[PDB]
């Protein structure tokens, strides 16, 4: 487990050391803030209808009463530019907050806790995660149990041993096709079908697909051991 | 899950067959390119949203040729191969119970994923769901018999798994009858689809409002451009024209702002739908009122026009 | 010898789950996976 | 004693009630004791 984990921390380090573009999700934020600021600067060149876009070149070409007609223009289009930008930025601010609320929720439910949510903490069964700083972002290294080597088995929903129907307490009944076992729901580790691994309810007429096998009792060899012990002491006590 | 994609030629909206209108539009600088960018940033988000809601598996799981699901008759929601579309029966209602300009530079280009491709993803999500239980959401698809999957579900809601097997004929009958009440209710009313028919009507009415603004005077003597350039002289018709450039550019900016604000709500809807896909389909949620009403057992995703529809299955 | 190709998008690897009314695929080994996720 | 489990004395749990709790060891120890008892009665005869 540790060697696999260490190899996986290795792989993430080698990945981000090798490739160009995994953080695209963060670079497109910094790119959009730059590109919108630049567009807001470009609009300083727009005439918007005026004889010139350079504010001072108007004031050094026209008088107080006629220049006001050109300047009103530039004031109109630059104010339209700023309202365009502040609307576009307020919309982003709502996206970035929605992103930050998700990031706080993942910090809370994946770093400060273990989550049962499917793939909320990356695609596997969630074990834990480690947060990392990134410029204007967070990066989560999610650590996950992922099932690998599958094997097929026959199974049945219940077992019959004495007309009564048995069910796993935890896990499932399995057979390799010769013998019947019970094992946990996520990892093959078979066990003998004992009355301590199982519980009983009702009778074999109702359970569709039920099958027959012996259900073992750990009190049976104990009691049997007492028998042999007792039968010896009764054979013995014939003699005197 | 999405709105329609859209692109407008800002020039063909503001102007059209008039070079001197474009020579006036250029006097306002970069706005038109910024508008086109802005709608492209919506349009890209629509295919991203649809792909994050539906593409949550990297394998297509075919549903097996023999339907021995212990008595659960999924045939209402599994795909029917005998039809030209590979939609399910229930989703071929959804595809109809929702119902649905190029002359003005507006273009309503298609989505990336087609409806027959979304049908295949929702097929694989459902087919994995009934054949594999939840395991394909975490690792490989691992088969288990459906009445043992339901036994695990029951264990999940804290109900001991004999309660399934002692009642299996009843539980499948209750289920099968309940998939009937869905079928018939969707056959009965439009008022169930309203969350989708709304976002379809609203994106349509937004384009239709942007078009009608072309006819507005904005204080110019006419909205017909050829009136203005024929009847009046070059230097006073320029003053009549800047009114139309300015009013029409405000109209496009109103549409683009409105579309961004909408697309922010559709995103939120898509991120919810993607979360319900992961936690209700690819699993069994422990969250109250998340995967429907009751205690959650499983859910089945269906396609709908621009949307996803979940059949949540719950114990009450 | 390079050129642009255009194609209908594969949805994924196509697969059929080996289902039967009595068959199960209990996993017998695992890999601990560490996956990066990035948020603004 | 396989569906329940035991802790502390009945004076601390506000609202507790009285009933017998069955133990599945007991009737097997008993059905052994009657069989063993017979082994003793029969073994009085030699
Ligand atoms: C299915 O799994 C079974 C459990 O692993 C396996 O049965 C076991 O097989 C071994 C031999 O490989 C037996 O070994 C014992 O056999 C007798 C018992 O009296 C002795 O002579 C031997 O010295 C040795 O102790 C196990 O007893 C046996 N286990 C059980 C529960 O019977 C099957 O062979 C497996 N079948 C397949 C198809 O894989
Ligand atoms: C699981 O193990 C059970 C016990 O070995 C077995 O149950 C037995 O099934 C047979 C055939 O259905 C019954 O046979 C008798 O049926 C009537 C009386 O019930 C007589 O007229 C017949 O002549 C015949 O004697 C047994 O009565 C029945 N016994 C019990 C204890 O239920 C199941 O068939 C086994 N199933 C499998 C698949 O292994
Ligand atoms: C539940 O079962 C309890 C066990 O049998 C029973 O407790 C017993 O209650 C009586 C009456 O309160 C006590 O009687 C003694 O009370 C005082 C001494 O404390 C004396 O005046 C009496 O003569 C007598 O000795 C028992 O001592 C007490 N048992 C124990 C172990 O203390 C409860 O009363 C039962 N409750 C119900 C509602 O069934
Ligand atoms: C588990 O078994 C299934 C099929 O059942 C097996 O069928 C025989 C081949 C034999 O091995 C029996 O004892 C089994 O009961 C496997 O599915 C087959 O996989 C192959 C490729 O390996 C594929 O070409 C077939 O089309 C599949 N057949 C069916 C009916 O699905 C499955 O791969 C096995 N899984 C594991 C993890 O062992
Ligand atoms: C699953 O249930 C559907 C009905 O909900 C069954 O389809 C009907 O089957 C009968 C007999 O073939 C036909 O007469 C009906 O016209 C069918 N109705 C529809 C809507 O197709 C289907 O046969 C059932 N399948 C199983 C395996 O039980
Ligand atoms: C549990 O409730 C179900 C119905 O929700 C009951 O099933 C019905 O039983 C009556 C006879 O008592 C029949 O008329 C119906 O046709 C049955 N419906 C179905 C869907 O099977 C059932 O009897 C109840 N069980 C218990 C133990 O109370
Ligand atoms: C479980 O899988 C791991 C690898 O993911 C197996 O470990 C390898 O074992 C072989 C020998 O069997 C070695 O050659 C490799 O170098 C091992 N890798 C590591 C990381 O140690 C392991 O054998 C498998 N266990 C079981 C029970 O199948
Ligand atoms: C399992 O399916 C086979 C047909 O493939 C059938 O003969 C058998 O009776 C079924 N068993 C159960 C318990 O459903
Ligand atoms: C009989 O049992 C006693 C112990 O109870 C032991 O000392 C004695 O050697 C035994 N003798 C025989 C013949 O078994
Ligand atoms: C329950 O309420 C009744 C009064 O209605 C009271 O006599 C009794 O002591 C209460 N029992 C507990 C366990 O509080
Ligand atoms: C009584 O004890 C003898 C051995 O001394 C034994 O053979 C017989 O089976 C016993 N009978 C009973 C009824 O226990």
């Amino acid at each position: 487990i540790a060697n696999q984990f260490n190899s996986a921390i290795g792989k993430i380090q080698d990945s981000l050391s090798s490739t160009a573009s995994a953080l695209g999700k963060l670079q497109d934020v910094v790119n959009q803030n730059a590109q919108a600021l630049n567009t807001l600067v470009k609009q300083l060149s727009s005439n918007f209808g005026a004889i010139s876009s350079v504010l001072n070149d108007i004031l050094s070409r026209l008088d107080k009463v006629e220049a006001e007609v050109q300047i009103d223009r530039l004031i109109t289009g630059r104010l339209q530019s700023l309202q365009t930008y502040v609307t576009q930025q307020l919309i982003r601010a709502a996206e970035i907050r929605a992103s930050a609320n998700l990031a706080a929720t993942k910090m809370s439910e994946c770093v400060l806790g273990q989550s049962k949510r499917v793939d909320f903490c990356g695609k596997g069964y969630h074990l834990m995660s480690f947060p990392q700083s990134a410029p204007h972002g967070v990066v989560f290294l999610h650590v996950t149990y992922v099932p690998a080597q599958e094997k097929n088995f026959t199974t049945a929903p219940a077992i019959c041993h004495d007309g009564k129907a048995h069910f796993p307490r935890e896990g499932v009944f399995v057979s390799n096709g010769t013998d019947w076992f019970v094992t946990q729901r996520n990892f093959y580790e078979p066990q003998i079908i004992t009355t301590d691994n199982t519980f009983v309810s009702g009778n074999c007429d109702v359970v569709i697909g039920i099958v027959n096998n012996t259900v073992y009792d750990p009190l049976q060899p104990e009691l049997d051991s007492f028998k042999e012990e007792l039968d010896k002491y009764f054979k013995n006590h014939t003699s005197p | 899950v999405s709105m329609t994609k859209t692109s407008v030629d800002c020039t063909m909206y503001i102007c059209g067959d008039s070079t001197e209108c474009s020579n006036l539009l250029l006097q306002y600088g970069s706005f038109c390119t910024q508008l086109n960018r802005a709608l492209t940033g919506i349009a890209v988000e629509q295919d991203k949203n649809t792909q994050e809601v539906f593409a949550q598996v990297k394998q297509i799981y075919k549903t097996p040729p023999i339907k021995d699901f212990g008595g659960f008759n999924f045939s209402q929601i599994l795909p029917d191969p005998s039809k030209p579309s590979k939609r399910s029966f229930i989703e071929d209602l959804l595809f109809n119970k929702v119902t649905l300009q190029k002359f003005n530079g507006l273009t309503v280009l298609p989505p990336l994923l087609t409806d027959e491709m979304i049908a295949q993803y929702t097929s694989a999500l459902l087919a994995g769901t009934i054949t594999s239980g939840w395991t394909f959401g975490a690792g490989a698809a691992l088969q288990i018999p459906f009445a043992m999957q339901m036994a695990y579900r029951f264990n999940g809601i804290g109900v001991t798994q004999n309660v399934l097997y002692e009642n299996q004929k009843l539980i499948a009958n209750q289920f099968n009858s309940a998939i009937g009440k869905i079928q018939d209710s969707l056959s009965s009313t439009a008022s169930a689809l309203g969350k989708l028919q709304d976002v379809v009507n609203q994106n349509a009415q937004a384009l239709n409002t942007l078009v009608k603004q072309l006819s507005s005077n904005f204080g110019a003597i006419s909205s017909v451009l050829n009136d203005i350039l024929s009847r009046l002289d070059k230097v006073e018709a320029e003053v009549q024209i800047d009114r139309l450039i300015t009013g029409r550019l405000q109209s496009l900016q109103t549409y683009v702002t409105q579309q961004l604000i909408r697309a922010a709500e559709i995103r939120a809807s898509a991120n919810l739908a993607a979360t319900k896909m992961s936690e209700c389909v690819l699993g069994q949620s422990k969250r109250v009122d998340f995967c429907g009403k009751g205690y959650h057992l499983m859910s089945f995703p269906q396609s709908a026009p621009h949307g996803v529809v979940f059949l949540h299955v719950t114990y009450v | 010898s390079q050129s642009i190709i255009a194609y209908t998008m594969s949805l994924g690897a196509e697969n059929s789950v080996a289902y039967s009314n009595n068959s199960i695929a209990i996993p017998t080994n695992f890999t601990i996976s560490v996956t990066t996720e990035i948020l603004p």
